[PDB]
């Protein structure tokens, strides 16, 4: 499901806030996700998502 | 051949008849268990079984009403009966919310139909009206329509004597706790009728005067053409008991009726009662004290402006005598009475100052011993001060209490 | 550009104002409705003055009790009374007149019981704007009316009113229906003791609410008609037309100022639009008084003005006319033919009153005949009892015998079938009625006519 | 013209019919007779809708600050706490029962509301309705809007346009649909056979039968029911395709293609307008009025009147 | 991106299922950093405050409120917090009360009746 993923992503994330190569790392995650998760995930799931796509994206070297 | 929807307001039926027959019975019957309390439990089972045949009977009928087209069909007194019913009900709670919103809603659509058709007379008008805002029940084109339909008064001059008496007491009972936004439409109900109550002015019961007088000032109106009612009371004051009479002293005050005589043939009613109320003194003195402002000294008729403030203050004295068989509910009242005796040197005895001052300290203890609820500053200041000028001995206790009770500022100003 | 709200509301105030008194630019109310259809106060935090500015100006220009505008003031001025001065009160009393929803409704009550308690404690400008705002809504309220009237009367025993203060308290006190004799009798005092500062621009609406209120009094008429002797020479058209409507409403035959004011009329009779005209005949027609070679000149330049006439200028001088016996071919041709186009804009008062008068004529043109009889149904509801029976003997005499313009007058004339029986001023007029109609047509109505009443 | 207070000089008539033009709102004014050349539609938009029968615009006709104030009038004019005043100037609606349901629509209701009225004037929509009627006049004929409920909104079956006009002798008509929020085959987009108007040699089809309780499928699959073996096998050269609405595209449809729309399974309501165009040359049938309280007419008379306001006019 | 683009399309459609926590916290990354356009597609915005509109509001300070608030009238969208309601009797005590006022005064709407209350 997508609750577990953002999850894990979210652990990850805080981890490198707390980093070479690792962006790449939870980024498979991002494009792990397929349609019939995501037509069926609760929101909690998706503002983490949110979240976590932006905080990759702050760092990440082309395109978002 | 022409088609004409028109039917009396006050004959055909359709079973919405039955249906009321039905609903008139079930009320009559509660308030015959009423007449049985005057047990509670033997009357408490009767009472569940007319709600419960009370409740059966309007959903049947509201199905019934909504199913089949019978509101087109159905007159116009079954369509003001269901009105009265779908209201009552629900005052004295018997009805689901949903089930009256829903009645409701569909009842208004009929009369706005019918308006449409323009089958509505002058006195259907008045009935629903009276009978939707009592109620309280906000239809905006319905309430715009009857506010527009009240300003034509020649319609309204052939109303039946019970008619504006039922309207009246309909409209006055319920005046108490009214709606802020329904106080205007109140006062055109009142006004759009009011000729006719002045041409019948002649026709009206004793008590109903009073009655009538009441209901118009309470809505604050008075208007003109009303006046000769308050002058035939100023003619029939003998028959009144002395509340009514004191009473009738106030809103002859407010309907600018009030001169010398009439105050004069006033009193003695006033005077007659075994045991006097706080209602009757208050109105007395104000009553006193607004004749005595009515004499002019520097007037035309300066020769005998002494030779009845005299008279005045005589009764004055003679109402004074007996003030202390009356218990003061508040401050105020004391307060209004001692103002009109000192602006206006009016001899009291003894007795009735101690009577009156007691009082006012056991209840004046209250306020300041429970630290709060009230009593302004500015109340007190003057009631120390009418203690000074009377003298100590009135309660040689009260004066060292408001002298504390000042010097912890336990009274806030009326303005705080 | 973009500015604060406070702004907003200085210039939205500018520009009613000068909409008003200042010209009728249709350019400035479209510019001002545009600015105000897209602006929002929940944003900013400012205080009741400009608030109710903005809702003033709102309403003023046409907006009703659904924008967003309207809503987000009547909240505010519904949760914060106490932040309601006596500077604000007239302001939004005279923002909520034309509204009538709930919260309008409950407003007002609120601002009138507010007001009848700080009665004794207000000066001349608070308590003729606070007169002039409750008198355009349509309030009952007798206790209010009568503690600012005392409170007037104490304020004029020290002389400080202008002529405009006089103007506008003698027009609101009229228009309230408030007949009490000592309140204008003071408004009179003032406004006599006060030397060659009564124009005639601000003495002629005076006069004119003086009439209108109704008070039985023929000496200071007497004296209104000899003060206005001397500016006989200065008024313009209006004005003669004014005070001719006033004149007739005190319903005394000065002849002499009659006389006067005729023989300056003849000469303003080019200036004369039909709204002047329609108001002359009509009070001519309320006096009682035949002016023939005044009335010919009239009803020439009526003629010359036939375009410009509305549903209010045709029901008066159609009926003016009836009455007076001078009939017009060709102008009663043209006013047919005009009410024709206009025959939506009648309310209940000119429909009927333009057919029974052209009925009465026997001038029945056929496409004001449809025109006219086809409105019938719309309006048929708010009519009364002489109304309902002029306008079905028009309609008789029209010919029509249609069901579908038929069938709610009869029922109407069933609903007040007590006042409509009980006319002396027209017996005979239901018997033409009932002769072209039939007993075949109302079993009721007729069952009703041949009993004995 | 008689004298109207001084507090009352602003204020407008009960009918917003009778100011003749568009007020100062929304948008700011109709441009100049040689500033209407610049809203033309592109000739492949004119083939696209000759063949499909419907054609979607290039552009949005709306801006997000006007959509939003569009959708605060269709609120308004649904309360059922406080009735919408110029309420009675309306043509009819669905809460003259004051109790409404799970669909909310009102008919003429320019002649109600601000804004709304000038929505009629938007020179984007109407020079494309000009040049789809064969570059003459436009009238309006008629507004009137759709807002479904929540999870619970119903669906509109199959229907053809010219099935409710009858009473004009030709079939030179139009329509425009504007999708006043977001729309999707799961909240209420219409899907509409892309050759329905090009049948039985412009005949119309006979009316379909519903159910109000059956499930949006069953509403769906009756128009087997209609077609017979020739329409089938244009149907499967044809399959129904579903349309989907951003917030201010507008759509272009033809009086004689079958169309439907949707329920609302999202978690709010939805909003659409639909308004309906004539051209010139266009004449009643019966005598009476064409709508409720409005002008009557002959037998044959040209249809024109206050209540049918030219709108735009080429030259 | 492909999975970025279905998500935001169910966010606009109004489907998903939001409560106040979310909008809030979604709020918060587009107020601060907003690297992926969030402040530039009104109709997401237009999706987020439908849903922050109907969702319940109870659950949150007035504050964050506040913020939320203030970010959507940024992009150009009006928005004002729903009001609160006087607690009721066991749920009184002095902690409530100053509640009450707190958010009464934090928001910027005054309200006479609960303050009289």
């Amino acid at each position: 499901t997508a609750l577990d993923v953002a999850m894990r992503v979210n652990k990850l994330k805080r981890l490198h806030q707390t980093k070479k190569q690792v962006e790449l790392d939870a980024w498979r995650d991002l494009n792990n996700l397929t349609e019939a998760q995501i037509n069926s995930a609760e929101g909690k799931a998706v503002s983490l998502l949110l979240n976590s796509w932006a905080y990759f994206a702050k760092y990440w070297e082309k395109g978002a | 051949p022409l088609p004409v929807s028109y039917s009396p307001g006050s004959v055909t039926s359709t079973a919405i008849t039955a249906h009321c027959d039905v609903l008139s019975e079930c009320v009559a019957k509660a308030d015959e268990l009423a007449v049985q309390l005057k047990t509670q439990e033997g009357m408490e089972e009767f009472v569940e079984e007319l709600k419960t045949s009370a409740t059966n009977e309007m959903t049947a009928l509201v199905k019934q009403m909504q199913t089949t087209p019978l509101l087109q069909r159905a007159g116009m007194h079954e369509l003001r009966r269901t009105l009265y019913y779908t209201t009552s009900l629900k005052e004295r709670d018997w009805l689901e919310e949903k089930q009256y919103t829903a009645a409701m809603r569909m009842l208004t659509v009929e009369v706005l139909r019918r308006d449409g058709d323009g089958v509505l007379s002058a006195d259907d008008v008045l009935y629903v009206t009276t009978h939707v805002v009592t109620a309280n029940f906000y239809n905006r084109h319905l309430w715009n329509r009857m506010e527009k339909s009240l300003l034509k008064f020649s319609n309204y001059e052939n109303i039946d004597m019970s008619s504006v008496k039922a309207f009246s007491t309909r409209l006055f009972k319920t005046r108490r706790g009214c709606a802020k936004e329904t106080l205007d439409i109140r006062r055109k109900v009142l006004l759009a009728m009011s000729r006719r109550v002045g041409v019948l002015a002649n026709d009206f019961d004793l008590p109903s005067l009073l009655g009538v007088l009441q209901c118009y000032t309470v809505h604050d109106l008075t208007p003109f053409h009303l006046e000769p009612l308050a002058i035939r009371a100023t003619n029939h004051v003998g028959d009144f008991t002395p509340h009514e009479c004191a009473t009738l002293a106030h809103v002859l005050r407010k309907w600018r009726t009030m001169r010398l005589e009439v105050c004069e043939r006033l009193v003695e009613r006033i005077c007659t009662s075994d045991q006097l109320t706080h209602h009757m003194a208050n109105a007395a003195m104000i009553a006193i004290r607004t004749c005595f402002n009515q004499v002019s000294d520097g007037g035309r008729n300066a020769m005998n402006a002494e030779p009845t403030r005299q008279k005045l203050r005589a009764m004055g004295e003679q109402i004074g005598c007996r003030l202390d068989e009356v218990e003061y509910p508040a401050l105020p009242v004391i307060l209004s009475i001692l103002d009109v005796v000192v602006t206006l040197k009016i001899y009291v005895p003894k007795k009735c100052l101690q009577v009156i001052f007691s009082q006012a300290n056991d209840m004046v203890a209250i306020v300041m011993e429970q630290k709060d609820d009230p009593i302004t500053a500015e109340e007190g200041r003057q009631l120390q001060a009418l203690l000074s000028h009377y003298g100590n001995d009135l309660a040689p206790e009260l004066s060292q209490r408001m002298k504390e009770a000042f010097r912890e500022g336990v009274l806030p100003d009326e303005a705080s | 550009s973009h500015l604060s709200a406070r702004n907003i509301a200085t210039e939205a105030l500018q520009m009613k104002k000068l909409h008003q008194e200042r010209g009728g630019n249709p350019m400035l109310a479209q510019q001002a409705r545009r600015v105000l259809f897209a602006t929002s106060i929940a944003g900013q935090n400012l205080d009741a003055r400009s608030v109710a500015l903005l809702l003033n100006t709102a309403v003023y220009f046409g907006m009703e009790s659904d924008a967003k505008l309207v809503r987000e003031c009547i909240d505010y001025c519904l949760k914060n009374d106490k932040l309601i001065t006596v500077d604000v009160l007239p302001i939004v009393v005279t923002a909520c007149a034309t509204l009538k929803s709930r919260d309008a409704r409950e407003v007002i009550e609120m601002q009138a019981q507010k007001a009848a308690r700080n009665a004794k404690f207000l000066d001349a400008k608070d308590v003729t704007n606070i007169i002039s705002a409750f008198s355009k809504t349509g309030i009952n309220h007798e206790k209010l009316f009568a503690f600012l009237s005392r409170r007037v009367q104490t304020l004029a025993r020290v002389g400080e009113f202008e002529a405009a203060h006089l103007v506008i308290l003698a027009n609101a006190f009229s228009r309230l229906r408030y007949r009490d004799k000592f309140l204008f009798g003071a408004i009179a005092r003032r406004a006599m003791s006060l030397r060659e500062r009564v124009t005639v621009n601000e003495l002629v609406p005076l006069i004119v609410a003086f009439s209108k209120i109704g008070l039985k009094d023929p000496k200071l008429s007497k004296r209104f008609a000899t003060k206005a002797m001397e500016y006989v020479d200065q008024m313009n058209a209006e004005q003669v037309a004014s005070m001719f409507m006033a004149f007739a409403y005190f319903g005394i035959r000065y002849d002499q100022l009659f006389g006067v004011l005729t023989n300056r009329a003849v000469e303003l009779i080019d200036e004369f639009n039909a709204q002047y005209i329609s108001t002359t005949l009509n009070a001519f027609q309320r006096i009682g008084i035949n002016n023939p070679e005044l009335f010919d000149n009239l009803a020439e330049r009526a003629l010359a003005v036939v375009q410009d006439h509305d549903a209010r200028d045709i029901s008066k001088t159609v009926t003016a006319l009836a009455h007076f016996g001078l009939k017009d071919e060709e102008l009663f041709k043209r006013l047919a033919s005009h009410a024709a186009s206009i025959a939506d804009q009648f309310d209940a008062m000119g429909l009927v009153n333009t057919a029974h008068a052209f009925a009465r004529t026997n001038f029945l043109q056929q496409d004001m005949a449809v025109a006219l009889s086809e409105r019938s149904v719309y309006v048929c509801r708010l009519l009364d009892a002489g109304e309902t029976r002029r306008l079905l003997w028009a309609l008789a005499k029209f010919q029509v015998r249609d069901p579908k313009i038929l069938t709610p007058v009869f029922n109407r004339c069933l609903a007040l079938h007590y006042d409509f029986f009980a006319d002396p001023t027209g017996s005979e007029e239901i018997e033409e009625i009932f002769d072209f109609y039939g007993p075949n047509f109302c079993p009721p109505l007729y069952q009703l006519y041949i009993s004995r009443g | 013209k008689s004298y109207v207070l001084k507090f009352l000089r602003g204020q407008l008539p009960e009918d917003l019919k009778d100011v003749n033009g568009a007020l100062g709102c929304l948008y700011g004014t109709l441009p100049d007779v040689d500033e209407f050349g610049q809203f033309v539609i592109s000739p492949d938009v004119v083939n696209s809708f000759h063949q499909f029968g419907y054609v979607k615009m290039p552009i949005p006709v709306l801006d997000h600050q006007q959509i939003d104030k569009l959708a605060d009038e269709v609120n308004e004019l649904a309360n059922n706490v406080e009735h919408h005043p110029k309420t009675e100037r309306l043509y009819a609606t669905s809460l003259a029962d004051l109790t409404g349901g799970p669909l909310f629509f009102c008919q003429g209701q320019w002649r109600a509301a601000w804004g709304m009225h000038d929505l009629i004037y938007l020179p984007t929509i109407t020079v494309a309705a000009s040049q789809i009627l064969n570059n003459s006049l436009v009238r309006l004929w008629y507004d009137e809007v759709f807002m479904k409920a929540a999870r619970t909104g119903p669906c509109v079956p199959w229907q053809q346009n010219y099935a409710r006009w009858q009473h004009t002798k030709p079939v030179n008509h139009v329509t425009v649909m504007i999708a006043l929020d977001t729309m999707n085959k799961d909240r209420g987009a219409p899907c509409l056979v892309p050759g329905s108007h090009r049948w039985r040699e412009g005949g119309l089809l006979p009316p379909v039968s519903y159910d109000p309780t059956k499930d949006e499928a069953h509403q769906l699959n009756t128009i087997w029911e209609i077609i017979n073996e020739e329409e089938g096998e244009m149907l499967m050269d044809t399959p129904p395709v579903t349309v989907d609405l951003r917030r201010g595209e507008a759509l272009l449809i033809h009086p004689l293609t079958l169309f439907a729309t949707h329920g609302n399974r999202s978690l709010d309501a939805v909003r659409c307008c639909f308004i309906h165009y004539m051209g010139e040359k266009t004449y009643a049938v019966q005598n009476g009025p064409l709508l409720p309280h409005t002008t009557k007419f002959q037998a044959d008379a040209m249809i024109q009147g206050p209540f049918y306001p030219v709108v735009f006019d080429p030259a | 991106p492909s999975a970025l683009h279905l998500i935001f399309e169910r966010c606009k459609l109004n489907l998903v299922e939001f409560t106040a926590q979310d909008v809030y916290q979604i709020c918060t990354t587009a107020y601060n950093m907003d690297t992926l356009g969030m402040l530039q597609d009104p109709d997401f915005m237009r999706g987020l405050h439908d849903a922050f509109r109907r969702s319940d509001q109870t659950v949150i300070s007035p504050f964050q409120a506040n913020l939320i608030a203030d970010t959507f009238r940024k992009v150009g969208i009006n928005s004002m917090p729903k009001e609160v309601s006087v607690p009721e009797e066991d749920a009184i005590s002095p902690e409530s009360l100053i509640l009450v006022l707190r958010n009464m005064n934090i928001t910027k709407q005054r309200d006479e009746r609960k303050i009289n209350e």
